[PDB]
């Protein structure tokens, strides 16, 4: 609506303008009341498959795996490195700039 | 009864090692059966494990391997709605052909088959009813389409029919090995439910109330029995057909209510409960009684707020004896304070000053389980070494009251106390609220100041 | 002012003045069942309609029938009392007499055979109760509105669901009150199809087929005619120059000498204007023009009469010289168009595969009944039947004036069965919407929804007990006698019955009344709810029924709705929103008459609404002249906007009349947000009410409303003075001026002492008034259980302070000081009850005695002979309030028992104790002891005493009632005896007796004498006969349930302080729970030394977006600051009159209020009186958006002698500091909410278990044990922690053989694991097996 | 089934119609099938019939009186002592289900508030070990020849 609530909570409001605002809070709690059910579905279907995923060796030794980058795409940096490969084991014998390094 | 739905000769005694008159009884004799009644003596436990079997004249056919996809369908080879027009007594099947004429299954109307009659008669093999689909099960051959399908499969690689050629074979090598032949599709015997499971138990009214299984056992038998009566009495083939129908149709029912034919209700005109709806669904077993449980040792209150410390737990001190109520009657004989339960029971009941300080040691050292329903990731449960507080609520540590997602707004807590020896150290070692800092989600904390 | 109003006047901030009063609350309820409950012999409305739409109904032979004459509702057996005491549904019989018209076939029109007639009693209907509930089995219940979609013709659309086309599909729905439905819908290829009751899809021509329709007049309808002619040489054609609209000229157009239009050319509209202008019709075309066309007409030569081309054909270059040879210049065809004129009929007959009646009703018939073989006459009666006989079809008057109106007819009144035009013209307007020459319209908007009400359903379900009764009649007239066949004989009033009781109980929409407060009751009754049969389910439902509709604005208020699954399906009705006589909300408004603003109120529905410009209560009046801004902001069309003084037509009333009755109760609403308001306003219904009564303080003006609308207060029916008031009976003399001549005219009042409610909650009533003072009309008496003196008082209010304390209040955490306990101002009453069955056993009848094994003395020492607890008598959990022993069985002894019974010699004989005890955790007073005997049995001594008193009391009241009665009706009696002369040495000498023989005069006072003989043997026979009916009632035995020998019934008066972990609620939506009780000394206080009491958690405030319990706050202490203020002078008493100027100071503070209250037309003793309830703090009101703004705040503050800023400085409990910051402290109202923490707190170590599954209970009252769902079972299993997992599943709830030993071994002090198979997998292998599923457990 | 019995026991010399002696044997076994069958515990006819007698008197009178039938009242119409008409009033009651919606929602049925009351309580258990043990050892506090004869009786 191009007509906005002028006046705020202290002053007090108009009765247009309870009514204009019901709106917002109705839908605002309406999805709360309903879309946790589809919370709760998903979570579900997610254990499932999710069942036998359990630690088996501690090194496989498996050959490389996957490519580790910034999210540079798009706009600026979000989470760099510096955040996604806090936790990682490398693949590869990585080295620095310096080559041989 | 003798031989009826609760029959204690079939399912046993009513009342432990006892028999229906009262010939042998007291273990006097210990599995000795009442030759006036028939009825074996043993414990009343025999009534849960044992099934009896219900003997049908005319074979039926499975609904699970028949509307769901289709079983007996892709089996056979043949469209399902011919299949249920062969059911329904309405259309015949040529079992056999002994001229080139006829083709083995056969889809024929009556009209047409009169002319079948009139022109061969014993040369050809064609009949009507489910017994028919049973013939044409007990006559076909796998292991000749094992060795036909295969090979003409590879000739013609149609994408189209290829999966379908490829379900058939995966069908019937499957028949190879399971040793299952499919012959058993058509029920001819069927088991009944062990009675304690179906029960029928009088309410302290007068009154009584059963399990809807039994009313659909009840419906089974009573057109079962009349069916065996209407073959001596020569019935009308058209009215033999109306009872195969309805037997037919009762079995569906008693496995399925609402699946292939309208939901049969009782007296209140909602859909009766089918023991296959007993394990499917939220309201199913496998949801409600096998993942989800209740449990023993176990009380729920109010929260509240607390100066505890993080690992310290509020508990209302009325609680705390009546679960630990066995610990203490353990404890309590240790002292030698209570020569017999009964009066270890009885100075629990007077609630004497005794009691807590036995109680005082037996919380401590002992961690007790908070929940917060619902448990969204793993610290919706963590573990608390309990305090006993002389109050009503149970008081929660402020800092992890982010991580329950708990406002003390009337907000509800599940206590859960663990019995084994594991248990008590499982909760220490690794549910112990000091030992969760970290989020699984994230390194990120989770005992940070609201 | 009224008397009571005197006592306390609350001040008022209302600006705006108020017009229109607001309406008895409850009307929607007890208005709707007078048209149940009274006849109306003109009038179709309540059980006359419903009889009269059923009768006369007719033998099949129609030799007889029956005659619906009258009907009358019965006196009901019982009073609402006894109705709740024996637990017995309050209802009345219906008696009803009819007539037998009955004929003989011998006789052409022999009428005169045979007349039957009487009086048929059928069913019971429960009655009105005065509050406005009902009473069932003796339980409170009441029956919510229900708001369906009303009957009629809607149309829908369809965004996005035919993902290929991305076309919208409109359709068309009819909708009828009962029967079948009927439904029109669109295809992506532009084709007509019928789904009725939706079943499959039919094209729209088999329809026309079946109502007698050929294709001819089928497409007469619906297209339009374009002849085309030939003058013997060439091709000629009718051209309307309307239809030509932005198309392409595919041959070269002409006119008489003028080319127009160019080939391959748009047609402009300057051509049209050419077209008009020289207007020229006849225009040559050619032969490829007409080549696209459908005719119109079937076409034969009648030389031979052979067929050339048939109808609905488009036809070719040759069928024109077909026809032009064989002589047919006249040739008409269909007007088809892409833009305005769809050929969607043309079209769907291209589909349908029927010619004609016979096959469209064999289809049709296939339709509804597939696999039956279709007849000549079966598929006739079925179409006909489908939506053409009136028993098996309906629209009501509301859906048939819902039809006319959606085709913009002018008839209201109409037929309940639909006609062949009816549907023409609904394929029609929908055609329309397709073609784009209309619009559609919506389902949520309040227009085309219908409210409910009890009345209505009751009428319903009546309706189906009579369709019932039809299929019992319709077979004895056919078969029973003749000429012996008496009505009374033939009608089974069983079924009828048993469905009223069905719905009144056993539906969905009949519940047990919540009645916490008289709020909660009121606002009860006053619910509207989208579900029940034909409503929606909360499964079902989307959005749309659970959004704000901009309709909704006066009538159903946005905020007054639950929060749960339902929270857009429940709804409550506005203040002032009234229903029309079809079922729709419609609010009062004034009207605005060329800018002045008449008072006269006018009442619009939902569809006129959006006709005219409505302007809100914002608008000052100049003195009934014009408004202030030449620009009025006003709503018009759904939607608002700034509009001139000439154009505003009507007015808003109130306010108040956008939010409901719950709603309006909090003050400072403009400034709270809804979602605080929304559970705010739920909660305030949960309050509980406690000992003594508390105004509010911030009120809003709507409490002495909704406490006299409730019901539950005493209100005096009529002006008088109070004559004699005990604590549960008051008496108030009439005054001369409404005495009628007949009675004695003084009234009674027995009040109900405290009795259980239906949450077990506190129902009591205390009086108000003393004796010897008058009283108005419509005045309250007695307060109600949380009423104050007309105003309802659902909490306390107290100190309240916003700063955290040591975090005690950290997450909404609420921290209250030991003062409050001490004051008792939020403990509470709660009543329990109890009941002893008692049953014959095949083993033996249960009885009820003090002789009980096993059981000290001691612990019956509370008990008489007969074993029954006294009354009065405190009890505690656990104890034995009435004793009862069941026969016990023969009891198999174990080898070591058996030891025992030889050694100590105790024998356990044939009894076994079951008899009743305490809950556990309870520890209250037995204040009653309802025993009920069945007839036959012996009764025992303490029902023969409880007998006996009640007998004594029953005399006792009515004595009473006689002589109050006779205390004025002596009035008559003796002075009649005094006129024409006094005698008082002589008539008041002796004594009243000896009044009648006085000296002996002539016939007159003879005649006066007799008179007075005969008012002697009225008063002889006007009291007795109650007396013997009662007499024979309490001795009379009870109807009880089979089986059972005497029940007995104990009333236990808990009293519950508050603990910590109970629910504290404002009225400002913000909630929370008592952490820790504080001692007074450790509490805040300032230099003054009042310690606030209540310590709120400030941060709470500003993320939680609710300000206006800061205002409340501030309000809260200015007002108790002018009480402080007044107490202070009364204690020293400076004079009445500087009294009386203080208070009328402070009564003038408001800009424009509406109240100008003058002191000084008040008593010395009129002031004395209000002062003293002002003492306590004065009450201040606050209208919902005409709230006192801050400067009204503030010059309350400084006439309250308090800082203008609202906070003051405090000094802490502990260490006596003054805070480094003022903060913030005053006075709210606080509630206690029905989530008692005891309610909740529950523990089991070892007890129930259940039956098919053997794990333990669930519920609390059950004694059960906690569920440990999936959820939290997946949270153990991420931890890792198996142990405890296994134990959750094995130990603790499905091994038999398992949790013993778990049992055992711990009682031995052993934490050993010795789990097994769970009792709930063994179920599951069993049941597949059943299922003829082998499976085996693959050992090793 | 009751059609068939006709068939035979009808005979065309009788000089009647064929509807009037098949409806006799086909209502016979109408009411043979809802009397034996059509109910979880069967009742035998003759108090099927006294309860339909019953239910008939009963609405013959609430037809003139309205009211509820007083048992004392019934022994007018029944001319049978009182206990009878109460002895059958205890067989009304019909089974309802495990599986009824007790509650509101379809979370709550009747099958999770039965009592499995055939188990006896842990406490009775450990109980009975703590007496086993107490017999064990006076039996050992006393002579062979008295503990033998003393479990041996």
């Amino acid at each position: 609506i191009e007509t906005p609530i002028t006046a705020n909570f202290r002053e007090g409001l108009n009765v247009l303008q309870y009514f204009i605002s019901t709106h917002g809070a109705r839908k605002g709690l309406a999805d709360t009341a309903l879309k946790t059910a589809n919370s709760g579905y998903l979570t579900r279907r997610l254990v499932d498959v999710a069942q036998d995923l359990v630690v088996t060796e501690d090194d496989c030794g498996t050959h490389e795996g996957i490519m580790m980058t910034p999210v540079i795409e798009g706009g600026d940096v979000k989470e760099p490195l510096r955040d996604r490969v806090l936790g990682r084991v490398t693949a590869e014998d990585v080295l620095k700039p310096g080559t041989a390094d | 009864e003798r031989d009826g739905l609760f029959c204690a000769r079939i399912f046993g005694p009513v009342k432990d090692y006892e028999c229906l008159c009262g010939k042998y009884k007291r273990l006097k004799h210990r599995g000795v059966i009442c030759e006036k009644c028939g009825v074996e003596v043993t414990q009343t436990k025999v009534r849960r494990e044992r099934m009896g079997h219900i003997e049908l004249a005319s074979p039926t056919a499975h609904i699970w391997f028949l509307k769901s996809l289709s079983r007996i369908g892709l089996l056979l080879d043949m469209p399902l709605r011919d299949i249920e027009r062969v059911l329904y007594f309405e259309s015949y099947v040529v079992i056999e052909g002994g001229m080139t004429n006829l083709e083995r299954q056969q889809i024929l109307t009556e009209e047409q088959y009169l002319d079948a009659l009139e022109e061969f008669g014993d040369e050809f093999d064609a009949k009507m009813g489910a017994e028919a689909i049973q013939a044409l099960l007990k006559s076909m051959d796998l292991e000749q389409e094992c060795e036909q399908l295969r090979e003409e499969l590879n000739e013609t690689n149609s994408e189209t029919k290829r999966k379908k050629l490829t379900k058939r074979i995966k069908l019937l090598e499957a028949f190879v090995q399971s040793g299952n032949k499919p012959e058993w599709m058509i029920l001819t015997v069927l088991p009944v439910l062990p009675p304690d499971l179906r029960p029928l138990v009088p309410l302290d009214g007068g009154r009584f109330a059963t399990s809807d299984l039994n009313d659909l056992y009840r419906r089974v038998i009573n057109r079962n029995n009349r069916l065996k009566r209407l073959l001596d009495l020569a019935a009308p083939d058209i009215i033999v057909r109306n009872e195969k129908r309805m037997l037919q149709e009762a079995v569906d029912a008693l496995l399925d209510n609402g699946r292939r034919g309208r939901a049969i209700t009782g007296s209140n005109k909602r859909p009766l409960k089918s023991l296959a709806d007993m394990i499917k669904g939220k309201q199913g077993r496998f949801r409600q009684n096998l993942l989800g449980k209740r449990v023993d040792y176990s009380g729920r209150s109010v929260i509240t707020v607390g100066y505890l410390r993080l690992h310290q737990c509020g508990l209302p001190k009325k609680m705390a004896l009546e679960l630990f109520k066995p610990f203490i009657y353990g404890k309590l004989e240790l002292r030698g304070l209570a020569t017999t339960i009964k009066a270890a029971k009885k100075m629990v009941e007077r609630e004497e000053a005794v009691v807590w300080d036995i109680l005082d040691e037996v919380i401590r050292e002992h961690p007790v389980l908070l929940n917060r329903a619902p448990t969204l990731h793993r610290l919706g449960i963590q573990a608390f070494e309990p305090v006993l507080i002389e109050g009503k609520a149970i008081q929660l540590h402020p800092l992890v009251c982010a991580a329950y997602n708990a406002d003390f707004d009337g907000d509800q807590m599940a206590v859960h106390v663990p019995l084994t020896l594991e248990a008590q150290l499982e909760a220490r070692a690794l549910m112990m609220s000091t030992n969760n800092i970290l989020s699984p989600a994230n390194g990120e904390p989770i005992i940070v100041p609201s | 002012y009224s008397y009571t109003e005197k006592k306390r006047i609350r001040k008022d901030f209302g600006k705006r003045p108020q017009v229109l009063d607001v309406p008895y609350l409850l009307s929607i309820q007890l208005d709707s069942f007078q048209k149940f409950i009274e006849q109306d012999p003109e009038g179709q409305y309540g059980l006359e309609a419903a009889f009269r739409s059923v009768f006369p109904i007719q033998s099949y032979s129609g030799n007889s029938e029956l005659q619906y004459v009258s009907y009358r509702l019965g006196e009901p057996v019982f009073d609402v009392q006894e109705c709740q005491i024996r637990g017995v549904t309050y209802s009345a019989p219906l008696r009803v007499k009819l007539r037998l018209v009955i004929y003989e076939r011998e006789a052409p029109e022999g009428t005169v055979k045979d007349i039957k007639e009487q009086e048929v009693y059928m069913g019971e209907i429960p009655l009105m109760t005065d509050n406005g509930t009902f009473v069932i089995n003796g339980t409170e219940r009441v029956i919510v509105s229900q708001l369906h979609r009303s009957p009629g013709v809607f149309f829908d659309s369809d965004k996005g669901k035919t993902h290929s086309s991305g076309k919208v599909l409109y359709n068309a729905r009819i909708i009828p009150y009962r029967g079948s439905w009927l439904d029109f819908e669109f295809d992506p290829k532009d084709n007509l199809f019928v789904r009725i009751d939706r079943r499959r899809k039919l094209p729209a021509t088999i329809i026309l087929r079946a109502l007698n329709y050929t294709t001819e007049q089928i497409l007469d309808l619906f297209f339009e005619k374009v002849i085309f002619e030939i003058r013997d040489n060439k091709l000629q054609m009718e051209l309307v120059p309307e239809r030509l609209r932005g198309e392409t000229a595919s041959f070269d157009i002409e006119a008489n000498g003028k080319v127009y239009v160019e080939k391959g050319r748009r047609i402009t509209a300057r051509h049209i204007r050419q077209l008009e202008k020289d207007d020229v019709k006849l225009i040559e075309v050619p032969v490829e023009y007409i080549a696209g066309k459908v005719v119109a007409k079937d076409y034969i030569d009648e030389s031979t009469g052979e067929l050339i081309c048939a109808a609905n054909m488009e036809l070719s270059l040759d069928l024109l010289a077909k026809l032009s040879q064989s002589g047919h210049k006249r040739i008409e065809t269909l007007f088809t168009n892409d833009l305005d004129h769809g050929p969607y009929i043309s079209e769907t007959l291209r589909v349908d595969p029927t010619n004609d009646r016979l096959s469209a009703l064999v289809e049709i018939y296939r339709m509804m009944r597939p696999g039956e073989p279709p007849t000549r006459e079966a598929a006739e009666s079925l179409f006909e039947n489908l939506f053409f006989s009136e028993d098996r079809y309906d629209l009501s008057a509301v859906g048939r004036m819902k039809f006319n109106r959606s085709l913009l007819r002018e008839e209201i009144e109409g037929s309940g069965i639909l006609s062949k035009d009816d549907i023409i013209d609904v394929m029609k307007k929908l055609i329309d919407i397709r073609n784009g020459k209309g619009e559609v319209d919506d389902i949520d908007h309040l227009g085309n929804r219908r409210i409910r009400s009890v009345g209505e359903m009751a009428e319903n379900q009546f309706r189906v007990g009579l369709v019932r009764v039809e299929r019992a009649v319709k077979e004895r007239l056919s078969l029973g006698d003749l000429d012996t066949l008496m009505p009374q004989d033939m009608i089974n009033a069983k079924p009828i019955s048993a469905a009223v009781k069905e719905f009144f109980g056993s539906s969905q929409l009949s519940q047990f009344m919540v009645q916490n407060n008289p709020l909660s009751e009121i606002t009860h009754k006053r619910r509207i709810s989208a579900l029940g049969p034909g409503g929606l389910t909360r499964e079902r439902a989307g959005f749309e029924v659970r959004d704000v509709h901009p309709t909704h604005y006066g009538r159903v208020c946005p905020i007054e709705t639950p929060e749960g699954p339902n929270i857009g399906l429940i709804n409550s009705l506005s203040v002032y929103a009234q229903t029309n006589e079809y079922g729709f909300l419609e609010t009062p408004y004034r009207k605005v008459t060329d800018g002045v603003v008449t008072d006269e109120i006018h009442y619009l529905s939902a569809i006129e609404e959006g006709n005219y410009v409505i302007a809100q209560a914002n608008s000052n009046l100049d003195e009934e002249g014009h408004f202030v801004e030449d620009l009025v902001t006003c709503r018009s069309k759904g939607e608002s906007s700034l509009f001139s003084r000439d154009q505003v037509d009507y007015m808003d009333v109130s306010t108040q009349q956008v939010v409901s009755v719950g709603a309006s109760l909090i003050p400072f609403l403009e400034h709270d947000d809804a979602n605080r308001a929304l559970m705010g306003a739920n909660m305030q219904r949960q309050a509980v009410p406690t000992l003594r009564a508390d105004k509010p303080l911030v009120g809003t003006g709507m409490e002495r409303a909704v406490a006299v609308d409730s019901g539950v207060t005493a209100v005096a029916k009529r002006g008088g003075v109070v004559q004699y008031v005990d604590a549960s009976r008051i008496v108030i003399k009439v005054n001369e001026d409404e005495m009628y001549p007949g009675e004695a005219g003084i009234d009674i009042y027995n009040l109900t002492k405290y009795t259980r409610s239906n949450q077990n909650t506190c129902i009591n009533q205390m009086p108000c008034v003393s004796l010897g003072e008058p009283v108005e009309r419509g005045d309250v008496l007695a307060d109600g259980p949380s009423t104050d003196l007309g105003e309802l008082a659902l909490g306390q209010n107290m100190r309240v302070a916003f700063m955290p304390w040591n975090g005690y209040n950290f997450e909404d955490s609420i921290l209250v000081s030991e003062r409050v306990v001490q004051e008792d101002r939020f403990t509470t009453i709660h009543i329990q009850e109890l009941a002893c069955v008692s049953r014959d056993t095949k083993l033996g009848p249960e009885e009820i005695t003090a002789d009980i094994p096993n059981v000290g003395e001691a612990a019956l020492s509370k008990l008489d002979e007969s074993g029954i607890v006294y009354i009065g008598a405190e009890v505690t959990g656990g104890d034995i309030l009435v004793g009862k022993v069941t026969p016990k069985g023969e009891t198999q002894l174990t080898p070591e028992e058996k030891l025992l019974r030889a050694i100590f010699g105790e024998k356990a004989s044939d009894v076994k104790d079951s008899s009743l005890r305490v809950p556990n955790g309870v520890s209250g007073t037995v204040i009653d002891v309802q025993v009920f005997t069945r007839d036959g049995v012996e009764k025992d001594k303490r029902a023969l005493e409880i007998e006996e008193m009640q007998l004594k009391q029953a005399k006792k009241d009515l004595s009473e009632e006689l002589q109050i009665l006779e205390a004025g009706l002596f009035s008559r009696i003796r002075a009649v005896l005094v006129a024409g002369g006094v005698e008082a040495e002589k008539l008041d000498k002796l004594p009243r007796d000896r009044w009648l023989e006085l000296g002996l005069t002539d016939e007159e006072k003879q005649n006066q004498l007799e008179q007075l003989a005969e008012q002697y043997d009225e008063l002889k026979h006007e009291f007795e006969k109650k007396l013997e009916a009662k007499r024979r009632k309490i001795t009379q035995g009870d109807d009880l349930a089979p089986g059972v020998l005497k029940i007995v019934k104990v009333y236990l008066a808990v009293k519950r302080r508050i603990q910590p972990g109970d629910k504290m609620a404002g009225r400002h939506g913000n909630k929370g729970v008592i952490s820790k009780i504080n001692p007074i000394e450790d509490m805040p206080y300032d230099e003054n030394g009042t310690p606030v009491d209540i310590v709120l958690n400030p941060l709470g405030v500003p993320s939680r977006m609710n300000i206006g319990q800061i205002l409340e706050t501030h309000l809260g202490m200015a007002a108790k600051g002018i009480g402080d203020k007044i107490n202070a002078m009364l204690k020293q008493q400076q004079e009445v009159a500087k009294l009386r100027e203080f208070i009328q100071r402070a009564y003038d503070l408001g800009a424009d209020v509406r109240q100008k209250v003058d002191l000084s037309t008040f008593s010395d003793e009129e002031v004395m009186r209000l002062a003293e309830n002002l003492r306590k703090g004065m009450p201040i009101a606050t209208p919902v958006f005409d709230g006192a703004k801050e400067a009204e705040i503030k010059e309350l503050l400084k006439l309250g002698d308090l800082p203008t800023s609202g906070q003051i400085r405090l000094y802490d409990g502990r260490t006596g500091e003054q805070f480094e910051r003022p903060v913030t402290v005053g006075y709210m109202y606080m509630l206690k909410l029905n989530h008692l923490v005891d309610d909740k707190m529950h523990a089991r170590s070892t007890g129930s278990y259940s039956l098919v599954t053997q794990q333990p209970l669930g519920g609390k009252a059950q004694f059960g044990g906690q569920r440990f769902g999936e959820m939290e079972v997946w949270a153990l299993e991420a931890y890792g922690a198996a142990y405890t997992l296994q134990e959750m599943l094995t130990v603790k709830s499905d091994d038999v053989n398992g949790r013993t030993k778990m049992y055992k071994n711990i009682v031995d002090g052993n934490h050993q694991m010795e789990p097994g198979m769970p009792e709930s997998f063994n179920v599951l292998l069993k049941e597949i097996r059943s299922l003829g599923i082998n499976i085996e457990l693959e050992d090793e | 089934i009751g059609l068939m019995k006709a068939v035979d026991k009808f005979e065309y010399r009788r000089g009647y119609k064929f509807s009037t002696y098949a409806t006799w044997w086909i209502r016979q076994a109408i009411t043979r099938s809802i009397a034996d069958q059509a109910r979880t515990i069967r009742i035998p006819v003759h108090m099927i019939e006294t309860i339909n007698k019953l239910n008939r008197i009963s609405r013959q009178m609430l037809q003139e009186m309205g009211r509820e039938p007083t048992p004392e009242e019934l022994a007018e119409r029944m001319l049978m002592p009182e206990d009878k008409i109460r002895k059958v009033l205890k067989i009304a009651k019909e089974p309802i289900s495990m599986e009824t919606p007790i509650g509101d929602d379809e979370d709550s049925h009747l099958g999770d508030f039965i009592e499995d009351t055939t188990l006896e309580l842990p406490l009775d258990s450990a109980t009975t070990e703590s007496l086993r043990a107490a017999t064990h050892d006076v039996l050992a506090g006393l002579t062979a020849r008295e503990a033998k004869v003393l479990r041996m009786r």
